[PDB]
């Protein structure tokens, strides 16, 4: 039964056509030469090509994905015979994403779509994929391909097998965090944090403040009553209409865009009209540069408010951050270095160590908005320094050293 | 699996006997052995000068000989034992269970290798860092500074029961004894601490000195155990 | 099996068709009898030579090293246990028992990682990697063999141990402890003299930072190191080590553990460790004898700065540095120079900074550990200290930005590496002098930010007098604009909108050969200046005392070195002192 869901799958990579080309074999032709040994394959060619295994994919991809590795690590081994270990598979789709805060209890094994931000990364894990062992009572020898060691021989007493080490395969694994955009965040609510797992080539590919397109399946891991963390095996990841590009043209081609525009900057306010135009050049900000030595230009603008009380100074910021697609709005009081910048934080369902950032992190390639910055403690301030000076943030807690860039 | 070495520890043995009979100051180890069975001193010390002088005797006079010296120095843990059964039979349950006396060796002195035409490497006051994993069970000399000493604490040899049953008394919950064996019922044993075998025992940390390390390095330290008198 | 012996006698084969070994091995072995210190039981395998003997023993070793490598092994630890017949009466027994350890050298192919690079792809093979030595552990024997008497069977015995980590096949260990008795159920008497065992320690290699991108914390991984390669490396060092990377343990394959967080320990099994002309000499001494040479050099030194001539003169000297000199009563004189920067902060003082940190060959940066007596701890607890900036930089120079930034304990320890260029380390429990023969060049600003050009650094930055007063030289630069000059040092700035080699060489040299001692020229001249300078009543940077008559000797004694001159002369002198009076200026 399952032969002709491999031979499916044989005929959407070796025989499906588009542009003319067999762009699916082409593809992993390509990857075998560069031994890239996986393959992306788009779920929107796979929908328009078999619909019947796409129903199963969609409702049980619990053996449909063994079924995907092994059908694309023969296939690729042919390919590579033809021309002369297990790929990765990689899917990549733009079917509507459903919202974090709408996953249930509903949608568990079920391949889900997902978008949000990156806030924490873990170090990287050796997982086991091919293990050879041997009994210790009678020196018998056998391969295993969670995956956990047999109980009695198949020539020796219980729990008898050890590990052949240098006979075996491994993996690498990297435990990921993502949240909800905060700006998608109603006031009075903490963005929902959700885990997420990748392996061998999905693995470093974001770091903290990162802006991901996900492609997912939806499950849980045992680690409350009966409160079970779920987690996402991810499958992949990504990081405007015709008439809006042409409405947007022809707002660049209006002969009164700039005043308009300046105008449109809280107009429920009068006058200021020079810092409404430099708030304006800070929403635009500057453009980016990169010195031959390898120093890269900051190209954010910053603008200190600096006036008499109650000069509507508060609200142009909280304007701004309505306005702003990236935004993050907060006190000076109510913040901290460690809160502002990056922090090392345990992650107690991983039982590890996690790198995670702060609030500048979080507006990496945005703006963010802070009032009373004059009732800030000073280290705060020195951090910022290198914040806005250098796009980079330096982190040196217990004993571990790291610096991450923030364009903020 | 078997091996052969030339190590033979019958030779040695008689050579530790004559040595102890022949060895003059009458003989020294005998007068000693006389105070000890006089119940005069606590303790014996035996001199690896002497026993090298012997030795050298026995070369000039063309008899037999074996480096008992070097043979002690290799496995002392084996020679201490040696010369306390030496004594025992010599001296003017199992023994070793009662026994309360204490034995010890000193070192070879330099410039009595040096007159016998030998190198005492063992006795050369190297630092502690210079010891490697070769002298273990070695006897050593060391040169070195201490910078920690432990008070005095309990160190019990072997743990003594005495059982209601039979009365007898065990040494180390159940009585172990003949007729507790042979009979159906036995009697609970209890800590008899009186009976046990106390020994007194200090800790003590040797490091070495400024002028001993090497540049840029932290002085290293050893742990030195101190037991009897 | 056989195919173990096959592969010894293959590697015996190896060993004989290229008796450029086994001749080292017989010189070893000559040594080594001749010393009845031991060389060890050690050599180096040309990767290249073992490819183009036999290409599939050579591949196995560096990609199933548990099959190839013991047989390796095996077969030199016959050859050298073979080559003689050991007549030692009683080191025939134990000295000679040891194995002998292979090394590598040559090309490694695709197997040249970093810490980062390293994955699981590469378990169970042979790799080098390059890294930073961040810690080292404790050092504790292992126990190899152990030798015993049966004194009731009249002969001796003898057992042998495996581990996980010295076996590179998985052998079945042997968790026995020293055995008591043996199959004939006999006490056994103990043979430590005999017993064989092998010294053990862990170290942690880190991938450098000098290609550490950033926003990842940094990849680090184990090494184990045995025998003679137990105490060669200290915290710190830069190395390339070679070595058969291999997992360890059990990623919760038992009974259930099912977690998904565990993972598989991994580490690197080390076996090989590389810690990290005539005509150009003939080319610098003619240079030397121009009357423009020092200029040419100095104009060489920052081109991206215009102007500022004396203070590239100054770092030219401070590099060249004066003559220590040791006298009958034990005393030590100080020849080395510093220099300081004060002035606003962007200006220039960066640049010139950034220069002589790149140009000097044992350049180190500081910015407000540097008094070296810290202790950093191990795993197990133990705790060892960890080197300063101050003395690492011993015999080089000291770059210092922020200078004003520092504490005043650095200021309290600084105080004598720059005037008895020592370290006295006084803590609980630790105690020592260490030396701190370092030149020192560092940066200050302002607190306002714009200086007061009408008054000195201590009412603009209020440093001690007493520190400011260990800097023979001082400069203040400030951005007084004149619009056509910064005009034409701008426009290279727009535009972005002697060789160094050579240099350097030349900088080695005359500091390497050249030791100027004084002459009768400079005597009259130093004196004659010295009392000039304080019969001068105006005011001035800083006040005349013989810390200035030092430092015209060191700047005399550079000045000849420049000149690459062993005995002073009254040109060396003059400069000197005119250098001295532009910067009291
Ligand atoms: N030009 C203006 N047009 C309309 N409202 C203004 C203007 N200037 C000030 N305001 C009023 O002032 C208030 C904002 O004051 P705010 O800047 O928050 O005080 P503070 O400067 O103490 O933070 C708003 O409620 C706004 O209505
Ligand atoms: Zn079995
Ligand atoms: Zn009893």
């Amino acid at each position: 039964d399952n032969t002709e869901i491999i031979k499916s799958f044989k005929n959407f990579i070796l025989e499906f056509r588009l542009d003319s080309q067999f762009i699916y074999r082409d593809q992993l032709r390509n990857n075998i030469l560069v031994k890239n040994y996986s393959l992306t394959v788009n779920m929107e060619h796979l929908i328009g090509y078999n619909e019947d295994i796409y129903k199963k994919l969609s409702d049980e991809p619990s053996d449909i994905i063994p079924l995907f590795e092994t059908a694309i690590t023969q296939v690729a081994k042919r390919i590579s015979i033809l021309s002369r270990p297990t790929f990765q598979l990689i899917l990549n789709s733009n079917a509507n994403q459903i919202p974090l805060r709408d996953l249930d209890s509903e949608h568990v094994s079920k391949i889900v779509r997902l978008s949000g931000i990156i806030i924490s990364t873990s170090v990287l894990s050796s997982r086991a994929t091919y293990l050879s062992i041997m009994c210790r009572n009678c020196r018998h020898t056998t391969s295993i391909t969670t995956v956990s060691l047999p109980r009695s021989c198949l020539s020796c007493g219980p729990d008898p097998y050890i590990i052949i080490h240098e006979s075996s395969k491994f993996i690498d694994q990297q435990f990921l965090k993502l949240q909800e955009i905060p700006e998608l965040v109603p006031v009075g609510e903490m963005p929902r944090n959700l885990t997420m797992t990748c392996d061998r080539y999905l693995t470093n590919k974001v770091i903290p403040g990162t802006r991901v397109t996900i492609v997912g399946i939806y499950s849980i891991y045992n680690s409350g009553v009966a409160i079970r963390t779920p987690y996402i095996k991810i499958l992949g990841i990504q990081s405007f209409t015709e008439e809006e590009e042409e409405e947007f043209l022809q707002l660049s081609r209006n002969p009164k865009l700039y005043e308009i525009l300046t105008n449109s900057i809280a107009p429920s306010i009068f006058g200021n009209e020079d810092i409404k135009k430099a708030i304006v050049c800070l929403l635009m900000g500057g453009s980016k540069k990169i010195l031959p030595d390898g120093m890269r230009l900051r190209g954010d603008i910053n603008v200190l408010l600096l006036g008499d009380p109650g000069t509507a100074k508060s609200q142009l910021l909280k304007f701004v951050e309505k306005v702003s697609p990236i935004a993050v709005y907060t006190s000076g009081k109510g913040s901290s270095a460690a809160g502002l910048t990056a922090s090392v934080q345990r992650d107690p369902m991983t039982r590890e160590f996690y790198l995670e950032g702060g609030a500048m992190v979080l507006a990496d390639g945005g703006v963010v908005c802070i009032d009373e910055f004059d009732k800030m403690r000073d280290e705060d301030r020195v951090a910022i320094h290198e914040a806005m000076e250098q796009q980079t943030i330096s982190i040196a807690k217990a004993g571990i050293t790291t610096v991450l860039n923030s364009r903020t | 699996p078997s091996i052969q070495l030339p190590v033979d520890y019958n030779n040695l043995f008689n050579e530790i006997t004559d040595f102890l009979v022949t060895f003059k100051q009458g003989p020294k180890y005998m007068a000693m052995l006389q105070k000890v069975a006089n119940r005069e001193l606590n303790s014996v010390i035996i001199d690896l000068d002497d026993i090298l002088q012997y030795q050298n005797e026995k070369f000039l006079q063309g008899t037999q000989a074996d480096d008992l010296v070097s043979a002690i120095q290799q496995n002392a843990n084996h020679f201490t034992e040696l010369f306390c059964r030496a004594i025992d039979n010599n001296m003017p349950f199992p023994p070793n269970l009662t026994r309360r006396y204490f034995l010890y060796f000193k070192p070879l002195s330099q410039n009595c290798a040096r007159r016998y035409r030998k190198k005492a490497i063992s006795s050369k006051p190297l630092s502690v860092r210079q010891i490697k994993g070769d002298f273990l069970g070695q006897l050593i000399t060391v040169r070195g500074i201490i910078t920690r000493v432990s008070d005095v604490k309990p160190a019990v040899e072997v743990i003594a029961y005495t059982c209601d049953q039979c009365g007898y008394e065990v040494f180390q919950s159940e009585c172990t004894s003949e007729e507790c064996s042979q009979n159906q019922t036995k009697g609970q044993l209890f800590m008899s601490t009186r009976a046990s075998k106390f020994s007194a025992f200090q800790e003590c940390k040797i490091q070495e000195l400024s002028q001993q390390v090497p540049v840029g390095h932290i002085p290293r330290s050893l742990n030195i155990h101190v037991n009897g008198t | 099996d056989a195919v173990f012996g096959d592969r010894v006698r293959r590697f015996q084969e190896f060993l004989d068709t290229f008796t450029s070994y086994r001749d080292s091995v017989r010189s070893i072995q000559v040594y080594n009898s001749n010393n009845a210190n031991i060389l060890p039981h050690r050599i180096i395998i040309s990767l290249d030579d073992l490819r183009e003997f036999d290409r599939s023993f050579w591949s196995g070793i560096l990609v199933e090293p548990a099959y190839f490598i013991p047989p390796a092994e095996k077969a030199l630890t016959d050859l050298a246990d073979s080559m003689d017949d050991v007549p030692h009466p009683n080191a025939s027994a134990v000295s000679s028992r040891h194995p002998w350890k292979l090394s590598f050298k040559g090309s490694f192919g695709a197997h040249a990682l970093s810490p980062r690079t390293l994955t699981a792809q590469h378990l169970n093979k042979l790799v080098s990697v390059e890294g930073i030595v961040t810690k080292t552990s404790l050092v504790r024997p292992k126990l190899i063999r152990s030798v015993h008497y049966a004194a009731k069977t009249g002969r001796f015995h003898y057992r042998d141990y495996t581990d996980a980590t010295t076996t590179l096949t998985t052998r079945i260990p042997t968790p026995a402890i020293y055995p008591t008795e043996d199959t004939e159920g006999n006490k056994l008497t103990t043979e430590y003299g005999y017993s064989t065992f092998i010294d053990h320690q862990r170290i942690t290699v880190q991938e450098m930072p000098e290609m550490a991108p950033a926003g990842q914390l940094p990849r680090s991984i184990d090494v184990i190191l045995d025998d003679d390669l137990v105490d060669k490396t200290k915290p710190g060092d830069r190395v390339n080590v070679v070595g058969v990377f291999k997992s360890l343990g059990a990623g919760g394959m038992n009974q259930s553990n099912s977690n998904t967080l565990i993972g598989f320990k991994t580490l690197i099994l080390g076996n090989t460790v590389y810690p990290l002309t005539d005509f150009d000499i003939r080319n610098i001494n003619k240079l030397s004898k121009k009357k423009d040479i020092f200029d040419i050099l100095s104009q060489s030194l920052a081109p991206s700065i215009y102007g500022h001539d004396h203070i590239k003169k100054a770092i030219l000297l401070m590099l060249m540095g004066g003559v220590e000199k040791n006298l009958e009563n034990g005393s030590h004189l100080r020849g080395d120079i510093n220099i300081l920067m004060v002035g606003d902060p962007s200006t220039a003082k960066s640049q010139l900074l950034r220069f002589v940190l790149n140009t000097a060959s044992l350049a180190i940066a500081t910015t407000g550990g540097l008094t070296a007596a810290v202790t950093t701890d191990r795993e197990t607890g133990e705790r060892r200290l960890e080197a300063g900036a101050m003395v690492l930089a011993d015999r080089g120079v000291v770059c210092i930005d922020e200078f004003d930034k520092m504490t005043d304990v650095d200021r309290v320890a600084i105080h004598e590496v720059m005037e008895q260029q020592t370290v006295t380390i006084a803590k609980a429990g630790i105690h020592t002098t260490l030396n701190a023969r370092c030149s020192v060049i560092a940066a200050a600003n302002p607190v306002f930010g714009q200086y007061d050009v009408n008054r000195d650094p201590h009412q603009n930055i209020a440093l001690p007098d007493s520190l400011l007063s260990r800097f023979d030289l001082l400069f203040v630069v400030t951005d007084d604009i004149n619009e056509i000059r910064d005009r034409s040092i701008s426009e290279h700035v727009l535009r972005t909108h002697v060789t160094i080699p050579f240099l350097r060489k030349y900088v080695q040299y005359a500091k390497e050969r050249v030791i100027p001692q004084l002459t009768q020229e400079a005597i009259n001249v130093i004196v004659k200046n010295y009392t000039d300078l304080r019969n001068d009543d105006n005011t001035k940077k800083s006040p005349i005392t013989a810390r200035t008559l030092e430092t015209l000797i060191r700047l005399a004694t550079a000045h000849a070195k420049v000149r690459l001159s062993k005995t002073v002369n009254k040109v060396d002198a003059k400069v000197a002192a005119n250098l001295l009076r532009f910067a009291l200026l």
